RNA sequence: CAUGCUUGAGGUUCUAACUCUGGUCCGUAAUCCGGAUCGAGGACAGUGUAUGGUGGGCAGUUUGACUGGGGCGGUCUCCU
RNA sequence: CUUGUCGGGUAAGUUCCGACCUGCACGAAUGGCGUAACGAUGGCGGCGCUGUCUCCACCCGAGACUCAGUGAAAUUGAAA
RNA sequence: GAAAGACCAAGGGUUCCUGCGCAACGUUAAUCGACGCAGGGUUAGUCGGUUCCUAAGGCGAGGCUGAAAAGCGUAGUCGAUGGGAAACAGGUUAAUAUUCCUGUACUUCUGGUUACUGCGAUGGAGGGACGGAGAAGGCUAGGCCAGCUUGGCGUUGGUUGUCCAAGUUUAAGGUGGUAGGCUGAAAUCUUAGGUAAAUCCGGGGUUUCAAGGCCGAGAGCUGAUGACGAGUCGUCUAGAUGACGAAGUGGUUGAUGCCAUGCUUCCAAGAAAAGCUUCUAAGCUUCAGGUAACCAGGAACCGUACCCCAAACCGACACAGGUGGUCGGGUAGAGAAUACCAAGGCGCUUGAGAGAACUCGGGUGAAGGAACUAGGCAAAAUGGCACCGUAACUUCGGGAGAAGGUGCGCCGGCUAGGGUGAAGGAUUUACUCCGUAAGCUCUGGCUGGUCGAAGAUACCAGGCCGCUGCGACUGUUUAUUAAAAACACAGCACUCUGCAAACACGAAAGUGGACGUAUAGGGUGUGACGCCUGCCCGGUGCCGGAAGGUUAAUUGAUGG
RNA sequence: UUACCACGGAGUGAUUCAUGACUGGGGUGAAGUCGUAACAAGGUAGCCGUAGGGGAACCUGCGGCUGGAUC
């Protein structure tokens, strides 16, 4: 749930953590570990490629499996445990025969369930199936784009798609961001939605919780010379005398920057 | 106050040694700039 | 009008060129890279060349003289 | 314009606090008006305290001064 | 004297010790020297490297890309600031010592002999292997006190004694499995898994028991009838040398060191690889190999002098500067503050006078008490512990140590507790439980007396209050005239982006974003919180529309 | 000399009177200005609660009442 904390010093008066008692208070997995290293947003030139990264808390990379490709195996929910690399939970399954795997947990999951996947399987939420054998107008989450690929969407914290129209070899599906899309049928999908949806309802408080997650400031570029930024300069406080741009010289303020033209028919109306 | 000069021989042979001119043409070039002109000492 | 023979434009469809930062086999002790084969897209996308638009993101420069100091104002050629 | 005018504080207040509206030339995310806590932040007023001052006096150490040793500097057309 | 004392690392390179010297160097002289000349001086199976393993990162066969040079990168192999075998005490030099010597250890490898045997990796499993804070303990180093031994009897009253001084030391290792931490154990039958296999790991079913198993400081014993030890005797030259050599015990206190990589708890969710144990594959199988016991032998190479918070390093200097880590005693004290001392080290490489103005750093000041000044600048003042008491306002935490006040030394009387701990009791009969007089140690209560001007007596150690502007706060900033009202900030909003994402660095391959997936990522503005955020789409931008006008390369009718 | 204690003194609050630049509504008064909101179905039936808007009476939305006329 969320716990509001008491205003006993100037750094814990707006703290609104987000603290579940039911995630495991253990160690990891340890076979399902693999460091990863920080980058600072730095790329191989040693240049930043993308701002305000850099520090944080050092972290492992848990291996979830994406692609759920143990098909007609039952398996149990050992446990729910915290990833500090995604903002949704992560279960522990154990199949019929060892075989434990991190998948992104659903909503209902806790502690035992079946999640069975492949052709066959029931509707309960948690289990996973092609497509095309999947009801219409119902709710699904991790849906993957080529067969074979792994899920790619629906991923975060209390994310799903509905399922809405079904026809040819393809299928369609309205997205989180309010955009149609058409899915190959063969492809795979996951029944019901991502936990943590209470996620959005958390306040970090003070200035050094996002140095915590890695985080650098933001400067803004009226606040720069002119050599630095296209908003820079001027007597005083300006307000960026012209349109307002990005660092490098990009409107900002509405102007669309899709240009792929190879997976246009794949959008059946964009989000706008 | 601190200076800036602050030794240490490893910083000192990985940046300016003898290896790390021969790694690169334009280290090569250092070398043979300094052999044409006589240099005693050739390298740091 | 009925066809024949081209040829401008549009739509649909196919696979065989091309593309895949999709799967599994081999080189192989290897998340690179190749070859093979499934799957997907498909004459689109993309690249070369020619051309219109945009483009202080970046560049090379220009921005007169007189003047009871410069600037502002006025004047700059011809006739009485 | 301007030390606007009125009230308070002082024996006396171009600064301060409270109002008036005649806003040269406030104004609503280049945010408007408030706001507890916080500040080696700006302005004003008190208590204590005092060599800050009336107005300086005496005392103690290190230089200055003399003797012995070592021994610079900027500058300089020439100087009765 | 939490260094101005010792010791590591970096850096330096003979500055180290001895003999001979004083021209130059040393801010003066010098017989002295980190100075000149000449000799000498650094001893390792265990210390630090190397060798084994990897992090960030580098290089990178083939490879992909690129006018050329070259860029990126796979297999791989380099790269410590990390992981991985093992030694301690006592002597001795002018100069080295955990290295030499004495004594007592430990680790690892090689070759033979015997006995018994399924051996085998680059591969599979286990293990290695780890965060912040906090709190109860257990212990040790260290410190005090008492006793013991040796010596002493005090230039001036007393001092043969509840006197004075010194010493009362001892390691690694072995044995011991304790305070304490973690954990169920065994047999049997199997198997959609660990790429192949597996007797190993994982999963499943049945039966039996409540007991095993793994870690773990420290005590005691032993090392040690030994070393060390004030001092005594002898010999030699005011000191060395050989032999000898007293006591060497108990009680308290006690760590920031060890148990502890432990335990509890919280989010920001907390290195890798090898060494090590185990399993089998390809292959051998009476040869290879493995497991024990015994004997013999080895452990290579490199660095060890000296300075090292400085006169030897970085600053042109024998320069108030800078320089990572370890140890760190006594009396007061909360304390690593502060004061006076210990061990140890030093008086800072020009002196001698005298006692003018003036300058610098301080002490005291009559009567006033901010009249000074741009401005209470500077100085003066406050300052501790316990107890009483404390306003507006508030986001209910605060404001607040608000403000203000009372007590505090020393010597007696009475009196309340806690810790440790003989003897005794239990039997779980010994590294165990309860509990103890004296002794030592810690925390109180109420009653007098007494000295001074003054008892938080020195060092040390908040001044406070009332109106207002700005910024919510902690934080950051112009190295070297600006620390702020400037930047950041949590919160808010707009907009872009469907993943081969937008965006950025790259002639490109590719990389970051991200091993993320719209509760996500980028850009822009505003800047906690409260109440709110009005009107204008004419201009410029952005978004949508597509009818109609203009409109590029291209084409080439017609005319000349 | 000790104890008790009046006057007096210091600090910080509470409560109650008077007064205060300037401001908010109320009541009364005179042939003043603008509109016509209510009383008839008052010419959009009026009232009640609440929210927004407007020179003003008031208008509009939502819910409620008859203390509403013709039928
Ligand atoms: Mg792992
Ligand atoms: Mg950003
Ligand atoms: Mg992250
Ligand atoms: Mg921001
Ligand atoms: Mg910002
Ligand atoms: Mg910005
Ligand atoms: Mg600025
Ligand atoms: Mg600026
Ligand atoms: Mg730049
Ligand atoms: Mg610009
Ligand atoms: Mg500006
Ligand atoms: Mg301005
Ligand atoms: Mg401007
Ligand atoms: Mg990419
Ligand atoms: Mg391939
Ligand atoms: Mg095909
Ligand atoms: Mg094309
Ligand atoms: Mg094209
Ligand atoms: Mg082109
Ligand atoms: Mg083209
Ligand atoms: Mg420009
Ligand atoms: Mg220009
Ligand atoms: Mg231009
Ligand atoms: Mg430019
Ligand atoms: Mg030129
Ligand atoms: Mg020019
Ligand atoms: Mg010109
Ligand atoms: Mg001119
Ligand atoms: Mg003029
Ligand atoms: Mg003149
Ligand atoms: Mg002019
Ligand atoms: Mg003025
Ligand atoms: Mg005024
Ligand atoms: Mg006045
Ligand atoms: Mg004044
Ligand atoms: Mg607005
Ligand atoms: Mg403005
Ligand atoms: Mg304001
Ligand atoms: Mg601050
Ligand atoms: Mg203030
Ligand atoms: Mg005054
Ligand atoms: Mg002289
Ligand atoms: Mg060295
Ligand atoms: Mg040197
Ligand atoms: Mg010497
Ligand atoms: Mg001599
Ligand atoms: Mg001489
Ligand atoms: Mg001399
Ligand atoms: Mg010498
Ligand atoms: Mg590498
Ligand atoms: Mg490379
Ligand atoms: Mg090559
Ligand atoms: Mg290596
Ligand atoms: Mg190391
Ligand atoms: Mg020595
Ligand atoms: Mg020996
Ligand atoms: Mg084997
Ligand atoms: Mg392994
Ligand atoms: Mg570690
Ligand atoms: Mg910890
Ligand atoms: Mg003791
Ligand atoms: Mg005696
Ligand atoms: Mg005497
Ligand atoms: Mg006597
Ligand atoms: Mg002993
Ligand atoms: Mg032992
Ligand atoms: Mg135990
Ligand atoms: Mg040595
Ligand atoms: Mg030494
Ligand atoms: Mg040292
Ligand atoms: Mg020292
Ligand atoms: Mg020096
Ligand atoms: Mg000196
Ligand atoms: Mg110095
Ligand atoms: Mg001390
Ligand atoms: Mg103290
Ligand atoms: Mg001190
Ligand atoms: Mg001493
Ligand atoms: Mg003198
Ligand atoms: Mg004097
Ligand atoms: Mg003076
Ligand atoms: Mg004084
Ligand atoms: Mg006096
Ligand atoms: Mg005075
Ligand atoms: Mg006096
Ligand atoms: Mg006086
Ligand atoms: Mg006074
Ligand atoms: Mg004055
Ligand atoms: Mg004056
Ligand atoms: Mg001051
Ligand atoms: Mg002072
Ligand atoms: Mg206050
Ligand atoms: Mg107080
Ligand atoms: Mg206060
Ligand atoms: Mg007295
Ligand atoms: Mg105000
Ligand atoms: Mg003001
Ligand atoms: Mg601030
Ligand atoms: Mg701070
Ligand atoms: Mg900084
Ligand atoms: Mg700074
Ligand atoms: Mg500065
Ligand atoms: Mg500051
Ligand atoms: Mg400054
Ligand atoms: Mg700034
Ligand atoms: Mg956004
Ligand atoms: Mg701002
Ligand atoms: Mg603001
Ligand atoms: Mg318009
Ligand atoms: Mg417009
Ligand atoms: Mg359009
Ligand atoms: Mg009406
Ligand atoms: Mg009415
Ligand atoms: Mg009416
Ligand atoms: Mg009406
Ligand atoms: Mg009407
Ligand atoms: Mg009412
Ligand atoms: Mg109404
Ligand atoms: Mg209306
Ligand atoms: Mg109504
Ligand atoms: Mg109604």
């Amino acid at each position: 749930a969320i716990v509001k904390c008491k205003p006993t010093s100037a750094g814990r008066r707006f703290v609104v953590k987000v603290v579940n008692q039911e995630l495991h208070k253990g160690a990891p997995y340890a076979p399902l570990l693999e460091k990863k290293s920080k980058s600072g947003g730095r790329n191989n030139n040693g240049r930043i490629t993308t701002r305000h990264i850099g520090g944080g808390h050092k972290q492992h990379y848990r291996l979830v499996d994406f692609r759920r490709n143990k098909d007609g195996i039952p398996a149990i929910v050992e446990r729910v445990e915290y990833d500090p690399n995604r903002t949704a939970h992560i279960a522990l399954l154990k199949y019929a025969d060892g075989e434990r795997r991190y998948i992104i947990a659903p909503k209902g999951v806790a502690a035992g369930d079946q999640l069975i996947s492949g052709i066959g399987a029931p509707i309960k939420a948690g289990n996973s199936m092609p497509l095309r054998n999947i009801p219409v107008g119902s709710t699904v989450h991790g849906i993957e784009l080529k067969p074979g690929k792994g899920a790619q969407i629906a991923r975060s914290a209390g994310a799903s798609a509905q399922l809405v129209a079904r026809e040819g070899a393809y299928v369609t599906l309205r997205l989180r961001s309010g955009e149609m899309r058409k899915v190959l049928a063969e492809c795979r999908a996951t029944l019901g939605e991502v936990s943590n949806s209470e996620h959005s309802l958390r306040s970090l408080g003070k200035a050094g919780a996002t140095r915590w997650r890695g985080v650098r400031p933001t400067v803004r570029g009226v606040a720069m010379n002119p050599v630095d930024h296209p908003h820079g300069g001027g007597e005083g406080r300006t307000s960026a005398g012209r349109h307002p741009v990005s660092p490098w010289g990009l409107q900002t303020k509405g102007k669309k920057t899709r240009s792929n033209k190879r997976t246009d028919n794949m959008i059946v109306r964009r989000r706008k | 106050m601190k200076r800036t000069f602050q030794p240490s021989t490893l910083k000192r042979a990985r940046v300016h040694g003898f290896r790390a001119r021969m790694a690169t043409k334009n280290g090569r070039q250092v070398l043979s700039r300094r052999r044409a002109k006589g240099r005693k000492r050739l390298t740091v």
